[PDB]
């Protein structure tokens, strides 16, 4: 017979489940600079293997339950860390579970055809050489949610044979000769044009940097259309130029490739200036009608807005560039215009 | 009852975005060919361009990505069965030297 | 349970191998070689590989191009993800599910052990033997599922499969297996309008 | 029941008009 | 709706030590000749090993049902109408209805609304019928305004707002000069919202 | 450094140029993985075709030559 | 419409173009085509794709599955029932301690181990390869005196490893583990011993019948730890110790790897080292004109967000588009 | 007073969690061959009565966690079997509890 | 338009899991005494 | 040691607006250290409460 | 003696001389849960200056 109650344990559920998810999806990706190396336990020298980031610990007190309990503020450490190297990215899980889930997997792709003159050429009959080369970097053409260096650690791949093929559509002998006389004509010429339009160049920015100047010589701006840019980090964009970068120590994404930026908050302030006299937008547009102040973090005169520290004509040009939204009063665009990768959809106020 | 004396820090983040300046008068697009770009104080004469970036500091070392939006078109033309020649063009920064 | 003769929600739509089409016991109806295997479609091809396979899974290039073709006319200038209007529920490419694995090789695998359920003990010591009882036994390493990860990752095989429910598979009788109208090209010549036939 | 109630209310928020007029 | 909780495996809580109850034991080597004769170790094996017989001890917690009743509670029964919930014992409690701290000691009990309640039966419940639905913490549209503002009790702010008349939040204004007064209110009730409804005033 | 105050990038920065070896200056890796040294490396002046592999040992040759 | 649309004569959908040249290289891949147009067609450009095939290694640092996978449920702490040496202070004398269980709960205990059983009239004893499963064990929750229990624990000669993850390949149909070395002819017989125990009571029992209360089988497998790693060894020297007895484990972290999102960078873009090259036959001057401050990767992913939804997956161009989870970029 | 410190068990929380889902949501639904008969409790013997698909056990170690660990993939022996008729069906859920309950 | 009354059955159940003491452990059994054989002895 | 001449590279124009040149320990209106503009905690917005 | 910092090994070790932190009478009991005590020396440590 009990007398009493029944002895029994106590746990906190709900608390332990959020512990659980905030340490294992955040505080293990934290800068390396706040993490530490084990005790009695033998770890790999090269900073970039997959061992290093695997055996190196991170205590669980800096994101606990607690961590700016109450608000919606990301992190100071991870917001310029890069984002998408994150087991959660559904894009990368699908992909990599779709080639399998072991550690050797033969494969069997299509890769279609990018380039932007003959991506949809309408090519008419004769007999056209068509030859292409493909990379066998690891570290170029797979990507890991870590980052790490793969060919370090012995990721390789292997080609076997490489086809070619074609759909045509069986469009009746008449017609088609009418078609492939009448499209060799000296009007009848096809056209395209790249649909980013455009002309990157890259600069680099040393550790610790403030400003970053910038000159381009006595150039001709006929019939230009306008700037565009970001910031990413060194260690990722990978030297397209030669073949083997033997430098590309480094696997994650590829913010200049996979479209993927994260590094644009980190801007201040863009100052330009033709002639070295006059400031392009100096009519007096803007409140500032020098610079386009992107964030002042400090100055209170009352220019930023969203709740947040976005200068009022910085949104304005934003706001206009991407939805012609500006003038009229604002007001959320429609989901046909802001597209995945449009302004408004990524813009996240925090306090 | 007992809050302790408050401060307030504000940020923003936008990711997959590029910032943009488009070369127009008001900055809304009102076509392909911006009229700005149709000036001439700058369809005419030679310019030259200093720009000027303040950034956030990083420890690791960062490189700043500009795109000067430019116009890019090719021609494809084909007189007789399997010859393609094709005509290219980068207007704004031209690309290729001539004979 | 449902009952897809009625409910539309069909599930068993991945078992089929091939379709062979015959007029007249001697012509095949996509008879002008139009596709790479022209005598027959191959829905999904089986353990054979010779270029013909696409996605990634174990349907060949032929049966693809004609679904894509009588579902959305995507087919003839590159394959895209459609429009969300015409991919409705009971559609096809809404309902494609291509998978993919990785299992022991008992072959090629030099110390394999085809180990049943009654002999394999994981997570031993803290579940009930072969049914939801209490926990029994003692912990123990384990010894069953055959890794796939890491120095020791065994020999392995690889399993691909796909899965496309509640849709219908169509053959239009168009002649160029596009949706041109209600009244196909194909069904108004004076060829199957005119004389009798009879199918195989 | 296995998440941060987030953005998982907002999800369960969106079942509303989206497209077009 | 409750649909229920699917538990049909047991869930057990386990020594972190991997076993407690063990038995000291001493290791015992067959005699010779004598089938059943067996003398204790000789040979070096400590005489005294730590042994359990039997399966490990553990307890046993359901889980899925424990997650179902604690957020029906927290989401639920704190929300029903004052008439049904008792006040405490040996606590010293407000006496305004409306002031928050009458709504936070105010004890309801679990009963009401448990694990069970129409169980398998899509229905809300009578009481919270007509009681506010949008004065409740799972406000997406209240929460994110008040994260927004930030998490702290003194908040430093700076907002933007519109100008809504319809006689005027349209007018396309030809040039000339203007004047545009207008009013705005102090009322801390009007102005700020509460998940609770209580007096902020 | 007694602190020195002043613009971390005041002189005109240029473009970087794009081929390998040119970007940062890190202990770089082989395709297979063997290690490779910075691109400002002394030892990386000459080139070191280093073909290991040799053809395999002609004791069959040395048999056939005896036979 | 009904003519004036589909060709009659015998015609084909998709050809299929066999390379005519092809160069492997240390780290770069050529292949050429005969692009071949009939005379009275007209092939869009948009269809043509490369398909490929070949052996892709991930390596050895590749674990989809965030967690571990073997006795995921254990306790992170508790050790695998073992032996080990440890220094003796009694009267270099290395008596050895044992830590383990006993589930099976058999009948009788000889000098031929437990009884599972009877077989007709003759007792039957249980196989030295796996027949004190460590599966099967007790099912009454009350606790029952048990005469005679039986267990497996792994030999001094195994080093110890944490229970959580830890896991040795069967080597018998039976599901045993066991390194089947053996000295001899038939050099492959399971060297298992049998270890005896009776209660520390048990001590003036000569002639009596001092039963061994409890048998353990004991093994030496061949210990794996493939997706786990140690979070606290207590002491740095190697071996088996009493210390070693506390060490945790931990599972290692996910690493999901992948072809990039509309396969990326495989193909040989905007590097006028490596440039395609298409041209009519008849002349050989390339068409393609590329240069290197063009970005043509990033101009098609805009491209495709553009024109379609970039949140449906496509399998075959692999389309899936990287994107975190919102609740994780901001807390 | 305590010396040391408190006394505590461990459970692992996710990957309990995890069993279920994937027991009670699959392992009940594999076709009939698999699942056995159990011991010392009676059972129908028309194998259509609601009582035979109940009172037959199936054992867990079929699917548990570490089942095709990081595949998307599906049962083989899933593959077939009707995928409708599980109690998950948002439509029959809604339409049973319209009804009622 | 159609009312009538139907009969679901012995067999409906819309929820998973139980209806009483549903936290109680599965192996706990319900105070109870019992008789057995005695070997008083 | 070093010897080699301290300005080849070019030099560019100073930026007219704040915090450019001279990262030092500033200070605004009535005291209050300020951080220099190349110290990470100048990020983002900080506005405080009562102005005392 | 610090909260946090404990024996290590679940593995019981008897440890023969033992320390820890206790609240005197003067501080009203309260339970463990929401119990705060703002900190008064750098080294963490909550204490009340006299």
């Amino acid at each position: 017979i009990r007398v009493g109650n029944n002895f029994a344990m106590e746990i906190n559920l709900n608390a332990n489940l959020w512990r659980n998810f905030l340490y294992s999806n955040i505080a293990l990706y934290l800068p390396d600079k706040l993490k530490y190396s084990p005790s009695n336990v033998k770890i790999s020298d090269n900073p970039n293997t997959y061992d290093y980031m695997n055996k190196r610990v991170v205590a669980p007190g800096l994101v606990d339950c607690y961590i700016n309990l109450g608000a919606r503020w990301s992190l100071d450490y991870m917001d310029n860390v890069n984002p998408f190297n994150h087991h959660r990215n559904a894009g990368l899980r699908y992909r990599s579970m779709l080639l399998g889930n072991g550690r050797y997997v033969p494969f069997h792709i299509q890769v279609p055809q990018k380039f932007f003159a003959i991506k949809n050429l309408l090519l008419l009959p004769g007999s056209y050489t068509y030859e292409w080369n493909f990379r066998k970097d690891v570290n170029m053409v797979l990507q890991s949610s870590l980052g790490n260096d793969l060919r370090v650690d012995g990721a390789s791949i292997k080609f076997d044979s490489i086809c070619l093929y074609a759909t045509f559509f069986p469009m009746a002998h008449n017609t088609a000769s009418t078609l492939e006389a009448m499209l060799r004509n000296d009007t009848n010429d096809q056209s395209f044009n790249d649909y980013l339009s455009a002309a990157n160049m890259l600069y680099p920015i040393p550790a610790n940097a403030t400003n970053v100047p910038i000159s381009i010589p006595s150039r001709n701006w006929a019939a230009f259309r306008g700037w565009a840019f970001t910031r990413l980090k060194t260690k990722e964009t990978p030297s397209l130029g030669s073949g083997y970068d033997p430098y590309y120590t480094y696997s994650g994404s590829i913010p200049y490739l996979d479209g993927t930026f994260y590094l644009n908050h980190t801007f201040k302030k863009v100052a330009i200036t033709f002639d070295s006299s006059v400031s392009w937008p100096g009519n007096d547009r803007l409140l500032t009608p020098n610079e386009f102040e992107i964030k002042r973090s400090v100055d209170g005169e009352g220019y930023n807005v969203a709740q947040c520290n976005m200068t009022k004509d910085w949104f304005l040009v934003q706001m206009l560039a991407n939805y012609n939204i500006g003038y009229q009063g604002f007001y959320i665009p429609e989901s046909y215009k802001d597209r995945m990768y449009s302004f408004f959809r990524n813009f996240q106020p925090m306090s | 009852k007992t809050a302790v004396d408050s401060i307030t820090q504000k940020k923003f983040l936008c990711d997959r975005t590029l910032w943009r300046i488009p070369f127009s008068s008001n900055f809304m697009s009102m076509g392909a060919l911006t009229d700005l770009g149709q000036n001439l104080l700058y369809a005419n004469s030679a310019h030259a361009l200093d720009m000027t970036f303040e950034v956030d500091p990083m420890d690791e070392p960062t490189l700043l990505y500009v795109l000067f939006e430019v116009f890019d078109v090719v021609r494809v033309h084909r007189p007789h069965r399997g010859v393609i020649e094709t005509v290219y063009l980068r207007t704004p920064f031209s690309a290729g030297n001539a004979t | 349970g449902s009952i897809p003769y009625l409910d539309g929600t069909f599930y068993l739509n991945h078992t089929f191998k091939k379709v062979a089409i015959t007029f007249d016991s001697s012509v095949s109806w996509p008879g002008n070689d139009r596709l790479l295997t022209p005598n027959e479609f191959e829905i999904k091809r089986s353990v054979d590989g010779e270029g013909y396979n696409v996605a990634q899974c174990n349907m060949t290039k032929d049966w693809f191009l004609v679904q894509m073709l009588a579902n959305y006319n995507i087919g003839y200038q590159g394959f895209y993800i459609p429009e969300s209007y015409k991919d409705r529920m009971y559609s096809f490419f809404r309902n494609f599910q291509p998978m993919s694995r990785q299992v022991v090789d008992d072959t090629k695998y030099k110390d394999y052990q085809q180990v049943g359920i009654l002999h394999q003990h994981n997570n031993s010591g803290f579940v009930g033997y072969l049914a939801p009882t209490m926990r029994e036994g003692q912990a123990y390493p384990a010894n069953f599922p055959y890794p796939l990860i890491g120095k020791t990752a065994v020999d392995s095989i690889t399993q691909k499969k796909f899965l496309c429910d509640r849709t219908l598979w169509r053959i239009p009788f168009s002649s160029n297996f596009m949706s041109m109208g209600a009244l196909t090209d194909l069904g108004q010549n004076l060829l199957y309008a005119n004389s009798a036939h009879a199918l195989d | 029941w296995n998440s941060s109630t987030g953005q998982m209310l907002r999800d369960k928020l969106k079942e509303q008009n989206f497209q077009q007029k | 709706e409750n649909h229920g909780t699917e538990d049909e495996l047991p869930n057990y809580c386990f020594p972190l030590g991997g076993v407690i109850n063990t038995e000291t034991l001493t290791k015992v080597k067959p005699k010779t000749g004598q089938e059943n004769g067996w003398e204790k170790d000789a040979t070096e094996f400590s005489d005294k090993n730590e042994i359990r017989v039997g399966n490990n001890f553990a307890m046993e917690i359901n889980l899925n049902a424990n997650l179902w009743r604690n957020f029906l509670y927290s989401n639920i029964a704190l929300y029903l109408p004052d008439k049904l919930k008792y006040s405490p014992s040996n606590v010293k409690i407000s006496d305004n209805p409306n002031t928050y701290d009458y709504m936070n000691k105010r004890v309801v009990a679990p009963g009401l609304v448990d694990c069970y309640i129409n169980l398998g039966a899509r229905w809300s419940l009578d009481y919270m019928d007509n009681v506010n639905p949008f004065n409740h913490h799972r406000n997406a549209g209240l929460r994110y305004r008040s994260m927004l503002l930030g998490n702290g009790r003194y908040v430093p702010f700076h907002i933007q707002v519109p100008q809504k008349f319809f006689a005027i939040k349209n007018l396309l204004l030809l040039p000339g000069s203007y004047t545009y007064e207008w009013n705005f209110r102090k009322d801390v009730n009007m102005v700020l919202q509460s998940s609770l409804g209580n007096d902020l005033r | 450094n007694s602190f020195d105050g002043s613009i971390v990038s005041s002189y005109l920065t240029t473009r970087m140029p794009p081929w390998a070896g040119v970007r940062q200056n890190v202990m770089g890796s082989s395709i297979d993985g063997r290690p490779v040294l910075p691109a400002n490396s002394t030892t990386l002046t000459y080139e070191t075709v280093s073909g290991t592999p040799l053809e395999t040992a002609a004791s069959a040759a040395a048999s056939a030559a005896a036979a | 419409p009904t003519h004036d649309v589909t060709t009659d004569r015998s015609q084909r959908l998709t050809l299929r173009f066999i390379p005519v040249d092809r160069e492997d290289t240390a780290y770069s891949y050529k292949a050429r085509f005969t692009l071949a147009v009939g005379d009275n067609r007209v092939l869009d450009m948009a269809s043509t794709y490369f398909d490929i095939r070949g052996v892709l290694d991930r390596g050895p640092t590749f674990k989809p599955y965030s967690g571990t996978a073997y006795n995921a449920l254990a306790p992170k702490g508790a050790p695998n029932p073992c032996e080990w040496d440890e220094a003796a202070t009694a009267l270099e004398q290395q008596k050895t301690h044992v830590f383990g269980q006993a589930p099976y709960s058999g009948i009788n205990i000889t000098k031929e181990g437990i009884q599972i059983g009877v077989e007709g009239q003759t007792p039957k004893y249980a196989d030295k390869t796996f027949q004190p499963e460590p599966q099967i064990g007790e099912s009454q929750w009350y606790e029952t005196e048990i005469n005679h229990a039986a267990g497996r624990v792994l030999k001094k000669t195994t080093p110890m490893k944490p229970c959580y993850g830890s896991y040795a390949k069967p080597t018998n149909e039976n599901g045993g583990q066991g390194i089947l070395v053996k000295q001899q002819n038939g050099k492959l017989e399971s060297q298992v011993e049998m270890q005896f125990f009776s209660t520390t009571e048990a001590t003036a029992g000569n002639g009596d019948n001092l039963t061994p209360k409890v048998v353990l089988y004991s093994e030496d497998v061949d210990i794996e730890t493939p997706d786990t790693h140690i979070s606290y060894m207590p002491t740095i020297k190697e071996g088996n110790s009493r210390e070693l007895m506390g060490q945790q484990s931990m599972p290692n972290r996910p690493n999901y790897i992948a072809f990039r999102d509309n396969f990326i960078g495989l193909m040989y873009y905007n590097s006028t080292g490596n440039m395609g090259v298409l041209a009519g036959q008849a002349s050989q001057l390339n068409a393609v004109v590329d240069l290197q401050d063009r970005n043509t990767e990033l101009s098609y992913q805009l491209l495709l967000d553009s024109i379609g939804d970039r949140t449906r997956y496509f399998s075959m161009w692999n389309q899936a588009v990287d994107s975190y989870d919102p609740d994780v970029r901001i807390i």
